[PDB]
RNA sequence: AGAGAGGGAACCCACU
């Protein structure tokens, strides 16, 4: 997809202000690898904010 | 020249014999280290009596 | 690596209730109260209080597992009296409680602040 | 290495502590007059000072990688 | 959870489950513990240096000076260490009402309570979890990989 | 295009080539420390 | 059947913490005020950390962990900033978060210390707690710097302990155990409480079985972040308002059945 | 007494451990000779007339916690435990984590484990002054309660406070390197660094 | 004289003074040394 | 070579053909868990989500594994593999299009593992069957596997950094297999010894020791508190053992409301006095020391490892055979969480309080050591000077080395009963040796007394030295402290020579445990 | 390693002083290796002339 | 929307 290796920034919901890279991106969600916690969660593509 | 013998740290014909530690601290040595370990391709090692 | 994210002790998601009723069948007058994402700091006094009623026959919480945000609160009521009304009826009493305590330690404030 | 914000099992704030901690070790105190004199009741307050090392002194003598 | 940590003598374990401070028991003061350990890892490997060590823990850090703890001394034994606490306020050996952290109740046991010295071993669990579903395969027979 | 590196003990900044042997123009020092990245971080204070 | 009248007699109240006695209540009560103490009240702390630069020795995760803990001022302002997941804004706002800048670089040979101090908000009401040195950050050795932007968001105790007001929040009742909860083995070696009304002569109270706990003794100590009364205040209305929310599903789902 | 008086006051008068040892006071003794040796155990004890053991001392013990070694010096009263527990712990002390070194920050180590808030014990030996264990040290002074509680300390296990865990309590980093580089060959392969 | 009670601390003084002159690897220096 | 490559234990044979590599398979650090039943295992869910179990898609759950497959990977309710009718597999971790993620009746769908799955759970010295048991998986957040306290015995677990392997059965026949041959409740009795291996683990029969004595009372408050973790309670609170003044439980109604069904057994604690069932009272016990399980309720007696731990005829034994396994695995929940939950109202610790004696005993100890060193020194006179007699059989080496021996033996047991006389019923040292949880009496007495004698390969500390055991002792010196007797306890700590003899006992150990292994492993091997 | 034998690897009496009694590696290598003492001191040898 | 992985052997330290 074109949202792959793209820092995003989690605008919406209960992990809003997380600064990320996406891993893997669908149609609905996608998979953000969190640059602060040890963990890689996924979220809306709604709930995403690009740099 | 007869070869090369590597040198265990901290000994009498090491760089950092009797240095101060300022000077140490200078070379990114700690004075705190203690020496009695050679250093082979990065690798220090120890030889167990 | 697996820890839980930190806001899943208090917030709740799309398809859950935050309480869940359920009629007990082993006795008469008896429900299990499902309170999620809460701890002991509400179903402990929720239990004291609804002790003090005279016809609650039984009232406990439990948590079945610390790491898994609910409890359970099971009340058992005299018949002609449904537990429901005793669970609204504690929850006001220790708001009815709490605000009379909240304006008393105002007072004290008052006073001890201007002598 | 450098000392803690809070105290581990309070929270009370000890990290504005240290230097003043240092000062009164070097004004001719006892460590339990110079803990009491900062203000730290409990012991697990006071074990947060007395029991600290200042190692961030250690790790300045290096010449910093960037410049 | 499931990270190692050992005192020093010998007390290892890994960690249980991680409380709130709400939930933590209490002493009269607002004093929690950082660690709760099993009461019942003493009396069979019988380390009492450990409750010796905690019961000097609680004097040096009251009196405020770092403790000595040399093997062969026969200047300090249990007795005066409880001497020199009974003069802080506190219990002769350590023990401190806890009040319970759910119900508030105070336990009707006196816990023994007060600071040691901590050691967290390099053996975390994420170092050591690991699953596994078809994944590599050897080429010299075809079974699954090591390690 | 060129690669900005920390020359170690010279802690002076130089550019740098592709296939271009590592050295530095002070003093020759063979250690180069790469630059902090430019894109952004944000940590949780947790 | 219904809740009995609780009274509060304060003590003492000064800056740092507050001491008073509630009578009349119930154990359990008591104990959620002191949880609600630990956990529910919220206040402002540093929970967002952009490193834009950074020399020190120490790393950049350990500096964001520093700028956790500080304490900031939210005596007034967390009643009236919204929870940061909660607002509609785009991701940050001054509704919702305080906006800290910090921007030292060491020139000269003196180690510069990084203290609380150097935290520069927009907002002026929220500030960092420090007669009182300031909170050591990071040290500084010449040629190094640090520059960071960080934004502070309303939080309570549960998240994370940087979101916790209170020092220390001493709780006893019953300092004599006339209801004999606890049980020494020899009540002679035990030292009285603060609280204790018996004569020297006597180690603990007589039992009494009709007794109940009550007559609460609260220590709170405050961190700084907050007034040590204006903790209980917001303690018992946020334990209000948790019940209140429970309520009002109460009657959702009573209705619901129906 | 003078030894003592030249021996507080070095760097002044530069009188050193070798200068005791030309002065006849202290020397070595290897195992062979100890066969033959008369060894008081501390002279506050073996040399005071009594009902006499054997009055004919050679030679006296410095001090007996120097037949320890270097990770038996830091158990709090060693004597106290069961030799087992000391043996484990002497196994568990060069694993626990903390500053192993003090230019870590330089050194390109593979599974480097450091410690944000390092302590020195409150409960330490005279030993440790010898180790620089109180310069370096690896563990944290923590508040432990040894009570049974919910059922998590259960068979050699501990219930940590997350609230001080969030408060930086034990809170390490682990650093570990990766090395590589390419090799010059007769043209069949040449690795270079690029981006693929 | 002698050092009838102060021996406590008198004893730890010369240990300090092995570990300042000697240190706790001179058996891999001097061996590598000789 | 050839030969080489097939001989070995690292061959083909032994270890390719015997022992090898397996997918479907995890292992991590196991932390103790007491809020869920014996059979459950709490995995992580990143475990959970690298593990998966290939379910046919039937019209039953179509539905179901529809929405999983919906959510593909990652998403974790979702699966991973979609296998066709011709084996050909879909991947779903690469996101497909959506038009070949339909599902009709005869589909493979390896979904990741849910609660309520079973998985084989085992740790390494598998020396017995009950060392590789199935559990029900249950998903629990943080990266461990927590699995219940009772079933740390049959496993050998001890929690202080353990890794335990855990196999899924990918077959739903093999699944079947496990569920109605290796599971926990299944494997409570052993064939071994016709006895219980699970038992009733240290904290919580400590707890339930203290909870069934005859002083215990409870508040209506805490009885419910205590009656809400019951998972076989029908809902009615029992009468009060005390109404009048303070309505007021005893905690061995609620321990009858534990006892499942209707069970009969008779046992003695273990601190029973053997002269009790001589004289009177041998039915109304004055100690409370005899338990009576009576019509499935606890008449009397306080439950100790002899009542609820792995002997045969116990409680739990009787349980399983009266009653049914699934029963068995309720009776150890109920008795796990509530009386842990009762050792929350209770509280259980240790200190130093509970290893220090008053200073008459102090003395006692003191005076029987004196007289011993003194009856020991007077043999050695009575050696010197030829007036020892040889006993029959031996040398009169031989007749001083068991004269010193029986009198040191001697000396440590009059001293450690005389220590154990002392603890005043409150001492946590008591109250864990008498439940048998943890502990024994020599441990008291050697924490408290004397540590006593420490020996090496069954005799005295050899003379190392020339006729001397440390250079600190005259040559050929045959006294107590000279040989390794240990005089002091462990409260008061060891002299440097008694530290280093006690040192040589605990390497005498240390070398028995380390050489013990591979022999005890390659016998097993060679039986089986 | 693996040996069934038990004096190469007892704690002897003349371990005293010169090599610590508890540190051990505790697994099939007990006794064998050692740690030194702190004080102990191997005598790196001279001329006997 | 281009979809798989390989090294292998040897020897040290620990872990239960
Ligand atoms: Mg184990
Ligand atoms: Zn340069
Ligand atoms: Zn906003």
């Amino acid at each position: 997809n074109e949202l792959i290796g793209q820092t995003v920034r989690i605008s919406q919901g209960p992990y809003k202000g997380y600064i990320g890279v996406v891993k893997d991106a669908t149609e609905s969600t996608a998979r953000v690898e969190l640059h602060s916690t040890c963990q890689t969660i996924s979220v809306d593509r709604q709930r995403l904010t690009t740099v | 020249f007869i070869g090369k013998i590597p040198i265990m740290l901290r000994s009498t014909y090491c760089l950092l014999n009797g240095l101060t530690d300022r000077d140490l601290c200078e070379l990114n040595e700690c004075p705190l280290d203690p020496g009695g370990y050679f250093i082979i391709n990065g690798s220090e090692k120890v030889l167990i009596a | 690596m697996n820890a839980p994210p930190a806001f899943e002790s208090f917030l709740l998601f799309e398809g859950e209730k935050k309480i869940t009723i359920n009629k007990d069948t082993k006795v008469p007058n008896a429900c299990l109260f499902t309170i999620n994402k809460e701890d002991h700091t509400l179903g402990n006094i929720i239990k004291s209080q609804l002790l003090k009623d005279p016809q609650v026959l039984f009232a406990g919480y439990k948590v079945p597992h610390p790491l898994e945000h609910k409890i359970i609160i099971r009340v058992q009521t005299t018949p002609d009296y449904s537990p429901q009304e005793a669970f609204t009826n504690a929850i006001t009493d220790l708001i009815s409680e709490l605000s009379l305590l909240e304006e008393r330690f105002r007072v004290a404030i008052k006073d001890k602040q201007e002598g | 290495m450098i000392i803690p914000v809070r105290c581990f099992t309070c929270g009370k704030i000890v990290g504005n502590k240290w230097e003043a901690y240092l000062g009164l070790l070097q004004a001719e105190y006892t460590e339990g007059d110079a803990l009491d004199a900062l203000g730290l009741k409990r012991y697990c307050c006071r074990r947060m000072l007395l029991a600290h090392v200042d190692l961030i002194e250690k790790l300045l003598n290096y010449a910093p990688l960037e410049k | 959870i499931g990270d190692k940590f050992a005192s020093r003598h010998g007390q290892k374990g890994t960690c249980g489950i991680q409380y709130r401070q709400e939930d933590m028991p209490f002493t009269c003061e607002g004093i929690t513990p950082d660690i709760i350990i099993n009461p019942h890892a003493i009396p069979s490997r019988m380390t009492i240096g450990h409750l010796i060590e905690c019961l000097q823990g609680k004097v040096s850090a009251n009196k405020g000076e770092i403790g000595d703890a040399t093997p062969f001394n026969d200047a300090v034994n249990v007795q005066k260490i409880s001497n020199l606490l009974s003069d802080y306020g506190y219990h002769l050996r350590g023990n401190e009402v806890l009040y319970n952290g759910f119900t508030g109740r105070k336990i009707t046991s006196q816990i023994f309570i007060g600071p040691t010295y901590y050691q967290r071993l390099k053996h975390m669990v994420d170092d050591k979890i690991h699953s596994r579903a078809r994944g590599p395969i050897q080429i010299l027979n075809r079974q699954p990989m090591e390690g | 295009q060129p690669m900005i590196y920390i020359c170690g003990e010279c802690h002076t900044e130089n550019e740098i080539k592709s296939r271009d042997p590592i050295r530095c123009r002070e003093c020759g020092y063979r250690i180069m420390y790469k630059k902090r990245t430019k894109r952004l971080v944000v940590f949780d204070a947790r | 059947p219904y809740a009995n009248q609780p009274t509060v007699r304060i003590t003492e109240l000064t800056d740092e913490n507050v001491k008073f006695i509630i009578e009349n209540t119930d154990l359990a009560v008591a104990n959620s005020i002191r949880r609600v103490f630990i956990a529910e009240v919220p206040i402002i702390a540093i929970d967002w950390v952009q490193i834009d630069a950074n020399s020190s020795v120490l790393h950049d995760e350990f500096i964001a962990h520093r700028l956790g803990l500080i304490p900031l001022t939210s005596d007034d302002i967390v009643d009236k900033l919204q929870y940061s997941r909660d607002c509609t804004c785009e991701e940050f706002c001054p509704e919702c978060s305080v906006e800290f800048t910090l921007d030292v670089r060491c020139n000269e040979d003196q180690t510069r210390h990084v203290t609380s101090r150097d935290l520069i908000s927009n907002s002026p009401r929220v500030i960092p707690v420090t007669e009182q040195d300031d909170i050591l950050i990071v040290k500084l050795r010449k040629g190094q710097e640090l520059r960071l932007r960080a934004y502070a968001k309303k939080g309570f105790g549960k998240e994370h302990a940087k979101w916790n007001p209170t020092a220390g929040v001493a709780f006893e009742y019953d300092p004599d155990n006339a209801l004999r909860h606890t049980v020494y083995p020899k009540p002679e070696e035990w030292p009285k409480s603060e609280y204790s009304e018996l004569d020297e002569d006597e180690s603990q109270a007589p039992y009494d079985p009709n007794g109940k706990p009550e007559r609460f003794y609260y220590n709170v100590e405050s961190c700084g972040s907050l007034r040590p009364e204006t903790i209980v205040l917001s303690a018992l209305s946020g334990l209000k308002k948790k019940l209140s929310d429970l309520q009002t599903q109460l009657s959702h789902e009573i209705q619901s059945d129906v | 007494k003078r030894h003592i008086d030249q021996l507080k006051e070095r760097e002044y008068n530069n009188y050193s451990w070798q200068d005791l040892v030309a002065s006849g006071v202290v020397e070595y003794i290897d195992t062979l000779e100890e066969e033959t040796v008369m060894l008081a155990m501390t002279p506050d004890d073996l040399q005071e007339k009594e009902v006499a053991y054997c009055s004919t001392y050679t030679h006296c013990e410095i001090h007996p916690s120097m037949i320890l070694g270097v990770c038996a010096s830091i158990i709090p009263f060693p004597d106290h435990n069961q030799s087992p527990r000391n043996t484990y712990q002497s196994a568990m002390g060069k694993q626990a984590m903390g500053v192993y070194i003090t230019n870590f920050h330089v050194r390109m180590d593979t599974l480097a484990h450091v410690l944000y808030y390092p302590q020195k014990p409150l409960v330490t030996t005279r030993s440790m002054e010898y180790l620089r264990f109180r310069e370096l040290p690896a563990g944290i002074n923590s508040i432990v309660a040894i009570a049974s509680y919910t059922g998590y300390n259960q068979e050699d296990s501990v219930i940590m406070n997350r609230s001080a865990v969030d408060r930086g309590f034990f809170r390490s980093v682990f650093y570990r390197s990766y090395k590589e580089q390419e090799s010059k060959k007769g043209f069949d392969q040449e690795e270079v660094f690029e981006k693929p | 004289e002698i050092t009838p009670d102060l021996w406590q601390e008198a004893c730890w003084i010369v240990i300090s003074s092995y570990f300042d002159e000697k240190g706790l690897v001179r058996q891999q220096l001097d061996s590598f040394d000789e | 070579s050839l030969k080489q490559r097939l001989k070995g234990k690292e061959g083909r044979v032994r270890g390719n053909l015997m022992g090898k590599r397996v997918d479907f398979s995890a292992r991590t650090v196991i932390t103790p868990d007491p809020n869920l039943s014996i059979d459950q295992v709490g995995v992580p869910r990143s475990i959970a989500a690298n593990m998966t179990f290939a379910e046919i898609v039937t019209p039953f759950n179509i539905d179901r594994l529809q929405e999983l497959v919906r959510r593909g990977n990652s998403q974790y309710p979702g699966a991973k593999y979609i296998i066709r009718d011709n084996g050909d597999r879909i991947d779903l971790r690469f996101h497909p299009k959506p038009s070949d993620l339909h599902l009709q009746t005869g589909y493979k769908v390896e979904r990741h593992m849910c609660d309520g799955d079973i998985v084989i759970f085992n740790r390494q010295p598998t020396l017995h069957k009950m060392s590789m048991m199935g559990h029900r998986v249950r998903i629990l957040p943080w990266s461990t596997f927590r699995l219940n306290l009772s079933v740390t015995t049959p496993y050998n677990a001890d929690f202080d950094g353990d890794e335990m392997n855990l196999h899924l059965p990918q077959s739903l026949e093999t699944r079947a297999e496990i569920q109605e041959l290796a599971m926990v409740p299944r494997m409570i009795v052993t064939p071994q010894s016709n006895r219980p291996v699970m038992g009733i683990v240290q904290d919580t029969l400590t707890a339930v020791r203290k909870f069934t004595k005859r002083d215990v009372f409870l508040e209506r408050g805490e009885v419910m508190n205590l009656l809400m973790f019951l998972s076989t309670w029908d809902g009615k609170v029992p009468q009060p053992a005390i109404l009048k003044p303070r309505p007021l439980w005893t905690g061995k109604q609620i321990f009858s409301l534990i006892i499942p069904g209707h069970i009969n057994c008779i046992r003695t604690h273990s601190t029973h006095p053997d002269d009790e069932d001589s004289g009177p009272y041998k039915h109304i016990s004055p100690g409370d020391t005899k338990v009576v399980v009576e019509n499935g309720e606890l008449i009397m007696g306080i439950l100790c490892k002899k009542s609820l731990g792995t002997s045969a005829g116990s409680l739990v034994h009787i349980s399983y055979l009266e009653m049914g396994h699934d029963i068995t695995r309720l009776f150890y929940s109920n008795i796990q969480t509530v009386i842990n939950n009762w050792l929350l109202i209770e509280g259980h610790t240790i200190g130093i309080g509970d290893s220090i004696a008053d200073s008459k005993t102090y003395q006692d100890i003191q005076n029987t050591i004196k007289k011993a060193k003194q009856d020991v020194i007077e043999v050695i006179e009575k050696a010197h000077n030829n007036e020892l007699e040889p006993t029959p059989g031996n040398t009169l080496r031989q007749t001083f080395e068991n004269q010193v021996n029986r009198i040191l033996n001697d000396a440590r047991d009059k001293t450690g009963s005389s220590a154990q006389k002392s603890l005043s019923e409150y001492n946590n040292f008591k109250s864990m040796v008498v439940s048998g949880a943890k502990g024994s009496k020599i441990n008291i007495s050697q924490v408290i007394a004397v540590v006593g004698q420490q020996n090496v390969e069954g005799k005295r500390i050899p003379f190392g030295f020339k006729h001397r055991t440390l250079p600190h002792f005259i040559k050929d010196d045959y006294g107590p402290e000279s040989r390794g007797f240990v005089e002091n306890s462990y409260l008061a700590g060891l002299t440097p020579t008694e530290f280093f003899f006690h040192a040589m006992g605990g390497r005498e150990g240390l070398i028995d445990t380390a050489v013990k292994t591979a022999e005890t492993g390659y016998i097993q091997r060679r039986l089986i | 390693r693996d040996g069934k034998l038990a004096k190469p690897r007892q704690l002897h009496n003349t371990l005293w002083g010169m090599v610590c009694p508890a540190e051990t590696p505790e697994g099939h290598a007990v006794g064998l290796v050692k740690n030194l003492a702190l004080m102990a001191y191997i005598s790196v040898g001279s001329q006997p002339s």
